[PDB]
């Protein structure tokens, strides 16, 4: 499945972490806020690390 | 300020506040057993974090 | 529909410091706030027009909402040993000086 798929849905995994596991507050914050810079992580390394760590 | 740190769950500990008379009035957790810390050697607030905390 | 213009007013702000919505409880604030007795009652008009009160002061007045002040309690000789008179909200400074003492009603 498309690489963005899964960055996608891992973002959305991440956003829900900063509600409960760091308890951050604002929800503008939550947003403008992502895994991986997309562009110093490539997403062919975050699809191996999933792979690996799945 | 104590108020400012709120987990998700109900033991906060870290969370309630109460004036000291022997303290200058001002907010004491009495609840904590030991601290042990590592400051920071060279602490430089910014301009407008320095008012917020006098 | 003003009393819902309130709310209209107050639900297209990016820096949510207060919501208010006419249904069933649904007030709260940014905790940045010194809020001290507990809210989420909707009794009245009262808390519409604070709440209002609120948002103004933050943004717009420019005034951090760590400086203010909401239901204040202060122990005086008192009409009633019990009520307490309560500072309905207020705007301190940076060293703690109340600088706006506001009575808010209906």
């Amino acid at each position: 499945e498309s690489p963005q798929k899964l960055f996608d849905r891992i973002n959305a995994l991440y956003k829900r972490a900063l509600r409960e596991q760091l308890n951050v507050t604002d929800e503008q914050k939550i947003a403008e806020d992502n895994v991986i810079n997309r562009n110093k992580f490539p997403l062919n390394k975050l699809v191996y690390t999933v792979q690996a760590l799945e | 300020p104590f108020r400012f740190y709120v987990k998700e769950t109900s033991p906060n500990y870290l969370e309630t506040a109460s004036p000291d008379a022997l303290y200058g009035d001002k907010e004491v957790n009495g609840k904590f057993d030991v601290v042990v810390s590592n400051p920071p050697f060279s602490v430089d607030l910014d301009t407008q974090t320095q008012r917020e905390v006098r | 529909n003003w009393q819902r213009i309130v709310e209209a007013k107050l639900e297209q702000q990016k820096h949510k410091v207060a919501e208010i919505s006419l249904e069933n409880g649904t007030v709260n604030y940014s905790k940045k706030i010194k809020h001290n007795r507990n809210l989420k009652a909707l009794t009245g008009d009262e808390e519409i027009v604070r709440a209002f009160l609120i948002d103004r002061l933050v943004n717009e007045l420019d005034y951090k909402p760590e400086y203010l002040e909401t239901e204040k309690e202060y122990t005086i000789k008192g009409g009633h040993s019990k009520i307490n008179p309560r500072v309905d909200v207020l705007v301190k400074d940076d060293k703690g000086n109340p600088f706006f003492f506001i009575e808010v009603k209906a």
